[PDB]
């Protein structure tokens, strides 16, 4: 003789999907973070004994909204910025001169146009300075902007602030957040140690190529990642221990011009650079980066034997975003080439440093039909980050290949926020059980 | 919360108890609030509003489960009973509604008297 | 697994009082149920008292009411069992035993008995004083020599109270092994043997050492046991 | 089903109210804000109806027997042509004027039982 008891708060759960909402530690900013809910000082952790869980980085949802919401918030941004329409004219253009080095030969362009006036009537002749990858040459010189074939300019709103603030993903009520506490997960299979949060740690969107910077430190060894490591079109993951230090520097000191293209509309241009013109560059240390090499190295050799060769060379074709290792310091976008950081061969005090190129027409997410145009930044610019980890791509040398070939990649931003939300997965409560007793309703 | 979810299920039973960002939001308080009404709903229909732990007068079908009490209290967790009768669920649901209202009318006809 | 860990054994006098501890390995301490078995030499076993954690309320047998206390101590995951007012009749091997119970709300707890023992600690109530032990070798010779197999041994003598465990080769011989319960003497101080049965031509050639402990002495003696010399 | 007993009596279709109970709950562009709204109006809809119940005495309960009398201005067919040559959409529309009047009457009931209670 048994009976149904039904039981309100039992330990199950389920898969699911939902909306994660945003908080963020308590005022223009690209990612609002002003319009989150304030974080808890003390957030709760519960650990799950004897629990075993299945876990995979590479079909996590969490990415796909991550990526949704960055790109929602950059689009919303944009909306009350000045439209340029009007720039898209011949520009007549000659070489800058006077205190350029060898090394800065024909990368400013002095360049004058006609340009309306707030009365609907006449022009005006105006003219500015514009690095050499935003002009094309047309048959001084004629030239045009670059995107005026393709796409239209808007100029960024010059109040708004790039820096990324962490955000906490945050799940709602009658759903879970489980985390994964192993030390030697390599973002696949079962976690044999597992905890529950509500909140994801505080996460930086910062967009960078062929470099993870500011982000989390593994906490044994260097952790390599992929989805398939022996299908060479798939990305690998390199999670670093310690971080390598980068100082990055625009040495120009900049001036900023206002020409009025029409009622209650203004262009900033650039004016002339006081001083002597320099060439952007960034620096990282030569022992570190061997360190971390020699590290990295030891680590992949557990994918392809004791006694392989494995070298690093440059990357190979492609646009000039995942060519080159490009960021963001402080409202300029640097284009950096890393060809002195992977150029090495492993067989079984001073300084490198990495010329940069600055790009004033930026196309983000990999889009087409919209350019946004970024104002010049006054003074000399200056920033220090921290190298937290690579992605890498793999040759596929065939035919009896004794050596192994890791080139830098990049370009999706998805592979950006999967390194950070690796060891999260979302789970929906179901506290609701029926079992069998002896017991019966009086 | 979730704390229990490794040991028996013995051991769980006695421990029962405009913008991008503003958009999102107002949904996932939508969401709780239903969730706790849909729950709370589906308690009442039963009659074991105002429990955690609610005996019913339904018989248990051996069909649904023929394991003895040692080797369900002893010797399953609630994540792996919930893989067994999730087949089930909706009948016992039902029958349980049934079971209510059959109560709720003999009460009215005891009263009636 | 589970495993629960007694404490050693414990010699008293009439009218003091006995603490014993069990500790728990390998599950939930609080929602576990913890029970105390005693057995007096020679007889059956006895149910003292049962106690789960969470609910906090021990339950005794009316026997031992107002005598017996049973307390746990959550953060060492321990629970405790003190005894007062002791008797001749008290001296016994007492058991901490656990098992698994639910509820079925309202009060109702169903258990399912006993599943996991403990190795028992040993209480002898005396007036008698501690002593060590001796131990003497009882050698192999031709007179304990019957086809081959010959028989040697360790004799351990005078020594209060029990027990006293005793083991060959630091527990690598264990066949042919016979250790013989302990006798009381008339001088009130136990006696008994550990003899093995080994092939004769191994004793020139293998060494045999009888490792004989007893703990409340805080005696540990290792005994060679050779051929007598002629 | 849902809604299966509509055409059935009185009595016979007072043993279904659960069917009809769970299917009171869950049973940007264009298309996004029309879903919104409405979720919203039945919660608030099912809140409304609760808090009547409760308001009544009758809270988490389907059948639930009061102390107010039957005014025989109301109606005065006797209770063998109502529980079983009747149903309850022709029932409703013959009482739907003084429903007013009975849930008033079922408020002031309610506090006077709680108020006398306490004391
Ligand atoms: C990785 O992290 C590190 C450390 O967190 C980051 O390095 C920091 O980078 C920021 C941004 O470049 C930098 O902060 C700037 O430093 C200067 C001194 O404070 C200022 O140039 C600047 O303040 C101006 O800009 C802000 C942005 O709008 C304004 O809010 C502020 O009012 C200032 O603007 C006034 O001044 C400027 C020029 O003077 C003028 O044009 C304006 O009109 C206005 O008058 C920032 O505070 C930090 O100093 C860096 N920290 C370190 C230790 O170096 C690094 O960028 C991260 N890496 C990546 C890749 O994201
Ligand atoms: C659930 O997880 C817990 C915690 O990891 C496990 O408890 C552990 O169980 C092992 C035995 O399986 C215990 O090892 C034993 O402990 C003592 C001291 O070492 C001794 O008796 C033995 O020598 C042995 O090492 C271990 O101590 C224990 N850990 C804790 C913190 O209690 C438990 O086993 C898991 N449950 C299941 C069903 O696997
Ligand atoms: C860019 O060219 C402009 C003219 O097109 C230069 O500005 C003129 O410089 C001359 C020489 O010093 C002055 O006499 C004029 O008054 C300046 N203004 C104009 C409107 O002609 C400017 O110096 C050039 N800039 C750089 C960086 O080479
Ligand atoms: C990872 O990718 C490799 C290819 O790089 C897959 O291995 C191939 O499997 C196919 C059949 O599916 C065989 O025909 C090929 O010969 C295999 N290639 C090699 C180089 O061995 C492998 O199966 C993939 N792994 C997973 C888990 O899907
Ligand atoms: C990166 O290192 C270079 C080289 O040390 C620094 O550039 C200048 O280098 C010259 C010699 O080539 C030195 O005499 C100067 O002292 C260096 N500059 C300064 C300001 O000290 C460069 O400064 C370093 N980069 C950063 C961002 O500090
Ligand atoms: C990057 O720049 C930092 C400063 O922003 C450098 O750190 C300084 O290094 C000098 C030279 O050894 C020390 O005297 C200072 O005390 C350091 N300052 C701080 C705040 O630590 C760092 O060396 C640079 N790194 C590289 C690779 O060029
Ligand atoms: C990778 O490195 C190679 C070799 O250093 C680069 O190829 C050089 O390209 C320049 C023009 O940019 C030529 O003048 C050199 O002759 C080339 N060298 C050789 C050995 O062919 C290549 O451009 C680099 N790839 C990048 C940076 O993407
Ligand atoms: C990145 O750096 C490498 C190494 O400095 C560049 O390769 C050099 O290219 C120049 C012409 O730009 C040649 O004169 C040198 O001989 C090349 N060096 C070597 C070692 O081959 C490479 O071009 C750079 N990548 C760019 C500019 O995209
Ligand atoms: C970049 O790396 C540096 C060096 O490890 C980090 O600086 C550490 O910061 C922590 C937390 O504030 C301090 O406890 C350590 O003492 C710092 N280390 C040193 C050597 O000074 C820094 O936090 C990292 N992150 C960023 C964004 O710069
Ligand atoms: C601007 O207009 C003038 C006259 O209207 C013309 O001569 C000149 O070529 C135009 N373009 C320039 C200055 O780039
Ligand atoms: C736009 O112009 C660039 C530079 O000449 C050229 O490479 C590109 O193909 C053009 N795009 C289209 C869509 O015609
Ligand atoms: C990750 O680890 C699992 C075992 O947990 C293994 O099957 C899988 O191949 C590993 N993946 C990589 C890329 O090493
Ligand atoms: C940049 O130029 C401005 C204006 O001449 C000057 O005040 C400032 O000191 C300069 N900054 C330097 C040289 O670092
Ligand atoms: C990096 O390490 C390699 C391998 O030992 C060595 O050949 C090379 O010289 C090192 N580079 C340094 C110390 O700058
Ligand atoms: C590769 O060499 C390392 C050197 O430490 C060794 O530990 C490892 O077992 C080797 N891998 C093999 C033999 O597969
Ligand atoms: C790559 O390394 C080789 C060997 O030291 C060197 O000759 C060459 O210039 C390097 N290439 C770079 C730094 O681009
Ligand atoms: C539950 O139903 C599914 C779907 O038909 C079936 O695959 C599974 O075997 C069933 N389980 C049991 C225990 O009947
Ligand atoms: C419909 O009416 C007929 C005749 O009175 C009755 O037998 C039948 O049960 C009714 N059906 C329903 C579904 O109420």
């Amino acid at each position: 003789n048994l009976w149904v008891t039904v039981y309100y708060g039992v330990p199950v759960w389920k898969d699911a999907e939902t909306t994660l909402f945003c908080a963020s530690d308590a005022k223009h900013n690209v990612w609002a973070t002003h319009a989150c809910v304030p974080t808890d000082p003390n957030p709760q952790e519960i650990h799950l004994e004897n629990v075993t869980e299945e876990f995979n980085m590479w079909k996590n949802n969490m990415v796909e909204q991550m990526h949704t919401d960055i790109i929602s918030l950059w689009d919303q941004s944009l909306k009350p910025c000045v439209k340029l329409t009007p720039l898209c004219v011949t520009l007549q253009c000659t070489n800058v001169t006077n205190n350029i080095t060898d090394d800065m030969r024909g990368e400013l362009k002095n360049c004058s146009f006609n340009m309306t006036t707030e009365l609907r009537d006449k022009k005006q002749k105006v003219y500015s300075l514009f690095y050499r990858l935003d002009v094309v040459q047309i048959n001084n010189k004629e030239y045009r902007l670059i995107n005026c074939n393709t796409s239209a300019i808007t100029q960024a709103c010059p109040k708004v602030s790039f820096e990324p603030i962490p955000i906490h993903y945050c799940a709602p009520a009658g759903f879970a957040i489980l985390k994964c506490k192993d030390k030697k997960f390599n973002g696949t299979g079962p976690c044999p140690s597992v905890s529950t949060v509500q909140c994801t740690h505080g996460i930086k969107p910062v967009v960078s190529t062929q470099l993870l910077l500011n982000g989390s430190l593994a906490e044994e060894e260097v952790m390599i990642r992929s989805e398939n490591i022996t299908n060479n079109a798939k990305n690998i993951l390199v999670q670093f221990n310690t971080p390598v230090q980068i100082n990055c520097t625009r040495p120009n000191n900049n001036t900023r011009k206002s020409i009025r293209i029409g009622p209650g509309q203004a262009f900033y241009a650039t004016g002339d650079i006081i001083g002597d013109i320099r060439q952007a560059h960034c620096n990282v240390s030569k022992a570190t980066w061997n360190e971390t090499l020699g590290k990295v190295v030891k680590q992949l050799r557990k994918h392809f034997g004791n006694n392989t060769i494995i070298r690093f060379a440059n990357s190979s074709g492609g646009d000039l975003e995942v060519t080159t290792h490009s960021f963001n310091c402080g409202g300029e976008f640097f284009y950096c080439n890393t060809s002195g950081l992977f150029n090495s061969t492993w067989i079984s005090n001073d300084s490198i440093t990495l010329p940069c190129r600055i790009k004033q027409i930026i196309n983000m997410w990999q889009r087409i039909g919209q350019a946004m145009y970024a104002p010049p930044i006054q003074g000399v610019i200056r920033c220090v980050s921290n190298i937290t980890g690579l992605i890498l791509t793999r040759d596929g040398g065939s035919t009896n290949s004794t050596t192994e070939t890791f080139r830098p990649g990049g370009g999706d931003m998805r592979d950006n926020w999967r390194s950070e939300l690796y060891k999260y997965k979302v789970v929906k409560i179901e506290p609701l059980g029926v079992a069998p007793t002896r017991c019966k309703r009086r | 919360f979730l704390g229990a979810a490794g040991s028996t299920m013995g051991a769980a039973s006695m421990t029962l108890t405009l913008t991008v960002w503003g958009i999102k939001q107002l949904q996932a308080r939508v969401l709780a609030v239903e969730r706790y009404l849909r729950d709370q709903q589906l308690l009442g229909i039963w009659g074991c509003s105002g429990k955690l732990i609610c005996c019913t007068n339904v018989p248990w079908n051996s069909s649904w489960s023929n394991r003895n009490l040692s080797e369900i209290w002893d010797n399953m967790t609630w994540l792996q009973w919930d893989k067994e009768i999730s087949n089930y669920t909706q009948i016992i649901y039902g029958l349980l509604e049934e079971s209510q209202n059959q109560q709720e009318k003999n009460e009215q006809d005891l009263l009636a008297l | 697994e589970v495993q629960l860990v007694q404490s050693g054994a414990e010699l008293k006098k009439a009218g003091s009082s006995v603490k014993l501890s069990c500790q728990a390995y390998g599950v939930a301490f609080s929602t576990y149920s913890f029970h105390w078995v005693r057995q007096a030499p020679g007889q059956g076993l006895e149910w003292l008292g049962g106690f789960i954690p969470l609910v906090g309320k021990p339950n005794y047998t009316n026997k031992f009411r107002g005598r017996l206390t049973i307390t746990a101590d959550e953060s060492a995951r321990t629970t405790y069992m003190e005894l007062r007012s002791l008797r001749s009749d008290d001296t016994a091997i007492y058991y901490c035993a656990g098992g698994g119970a639910y509820s079925s709300g309202g009060g109702r707890f169903h258990y399912f008995g006993m599943a996991v023992w403990g190795q028992g600690s040993t209480v002898t109530v005396s007036s008698a004083s501690t002593k060590g032990p001796s131990v003497f070798p009882l050698a192999p010779s031709s007179k304990s020599t019957s086809g081959g197999t010959a028989a040697l041994g360790c004799l351990v003598k005078d020594y209060f109270p029990e027990p006293v465990t005793v083991s060959w080769n630091s527990g690598a011989l264990t066949s042919g092994v016979h250790t013989f319960p302990a006798v009381l003497q008339s001088s009130g101080l136990y006696s008994l043997s550990s003899v093995v049965t080994v092939p004769s031509s191994s004793l020139g050639t293998q060494t045999y050492i009888c490792n004989v402990n007893h703990k409340p002495s805080n005696t540990k003696v290792d005994k060679r046991v050779e051929p007598k010399s002629c």
